[PDB]
């Protein structure tokens, strides 16, 4: 690791600077370096890690979708043969995306999840594990696709079980986990009814717990509740 | 696409 | 060059795909590979090259400005010492920016400019040479800053001389060259009056030649004329 | 910042 000689605190400081500069690849590299120092991550640090890689992989996913769409059109009846280039370049972006996902999954497995004992850390990391297997599933087409899907499902399910036992229904990590697991059901697992049920139950149970919250906590929880509602509106 | 966070 | 084994036509095809996917680093790498095949570039190919590196360096410049601003605040009276990290990371981004500029300038020097005989190619490349020395000037602070500025000035001036002899005043390359040389005067050379004079004369001479143009040529020329006017409004 | 193209 090229960050091995940099202080942990300096890596975290530079991750925050990279964020302000919208340099998310740098941000991710700094936070990978910080994780590899071997200490547990604080709440702020976990979110720096997640923001960085979410932005990096999000851009890869958007590019992959553009190229996949072009590739699918090149294969319709009537298209002129353009050669191997569209497939090659889609494969290039795909392989880079898989590499980023494997990197994040590797950090979670060595050794963030096994040292995470508090609900807020363990659920956070298991959600990430589900998310990055979900991104692998989005591009998967081979002998391993079912197993990738089941790896996402299993991580999301463990996170869900912990979150229902240990966090209130308005907890933003619990809400975001449910939002994403619901999308997993709809888009990956071919289970739209499960997706809709999960989003609705999550929304309704959160609604009933809003009365316990401060104004600032209310703002955070209702933001994600609105995303649940947005998806329900898309799907119904 | 649907919303995730 | 890692693109040495890829066909020229495939590199150009993939540059266009990268553009559609907003993968401008890839686009620039593909177009560098195409230039290094040694053949002259067509009009479309020149613009693919320019779009790619403009987007890459534009993002670097935006990040550099964010970090420079943070660095300057850290050095005001009253600031708490944050350590070397802001300077280090600004330097990191700066060095990467300089590297990209040096790469583009190297392509122009080996051997795009020397083989460019037509006005539309030679002016295009000399404008690029001025632009990338201008970006180097934006971050320059040492013994070489005056020489970097003079290198930008000299490239812009040769481009201007050719464009006035060989292109009509509405030619979009001529207009864009004048726009950028005017910004060079205002922002780099501490010559706001020269910047304003150049923008106004360019605008007025273009206005008087619009009557010769087709509807599509009119749209292109008036777009850049509006940028000249926008700058004049900012500066007066 | 001013416009360039
Ligand atoms: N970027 C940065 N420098 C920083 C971000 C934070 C920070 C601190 C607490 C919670 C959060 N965020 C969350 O716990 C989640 O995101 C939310 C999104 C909307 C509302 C509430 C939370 C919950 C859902 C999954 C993704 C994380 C971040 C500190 S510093
Ligand atoms: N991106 C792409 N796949 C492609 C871009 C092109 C293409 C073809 C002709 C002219 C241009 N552009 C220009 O000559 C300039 O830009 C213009 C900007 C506004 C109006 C007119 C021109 C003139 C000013 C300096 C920068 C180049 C591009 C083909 S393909």
């Amino acid at each position: 690791g090229a960050m091995g000689s940099m202080e942990r605190a300096s890596l975290i400081q530079k991750a925050k600077l990279a964020e302000q500069a919208e340099r998310y690849e740098d941000m991710a590299a700094f936070m990978k370096g910080a994780v590899e120092k071997g200490e547990e991550l604080s709440c702020e640090e976990r979110n720096l890690l997640s923001v960085a890689y979410k932005n990096v992989v999000g851009g890869q996913r958007a590019a992959w979708r553009v190229l996949s769409s072009i590739e699918q059109k090149s294969n319709e009846e009537g298209s002129e043969e353009k050669g191997p280039e569209v497939r090659e370049y889609r494969e290039k972006v795909e392989t880079e995306l898989q590499g980023v996902c494997d990197t994040v999954l590797g950090l979670l497995d060595s050794h963030l999840i096994k040292e995470a004992g508090d609900a807020e850390s363990r659920v956070f990391y298991l959600k990430m594990k589900g998310d990055y297997y979900r991104y692998l599933a989005e591009v998967a087409t081979g002998d391993d696709k079912k197993r990738i899907i089941d790896s996402a499902r299993s991580a999301y399910q463990e996170a869900m079980d912990i979150s229902k036992k240990e966090m209130p229904p308005t907890n933003p990590i619990r809400l975001g986990l449910a939002l994403n697991f619901s999308v997993f059901h709809y888009e990956i697992a071919n289970s739209p009814e499960e997706a809709i049920s999960l989003a609705k139950t999550t929304f309704d149970e959160a609604m009933a717990d809003l009365h316990t919250l401060s104004e600032d906590s209310y703002k955070d929880s209702t933001l994600i509740m609105q995303l649940l509602r947005d998806n329900l509106t898309l799907w119904t | 696409f649907p919303a995730t966070v």
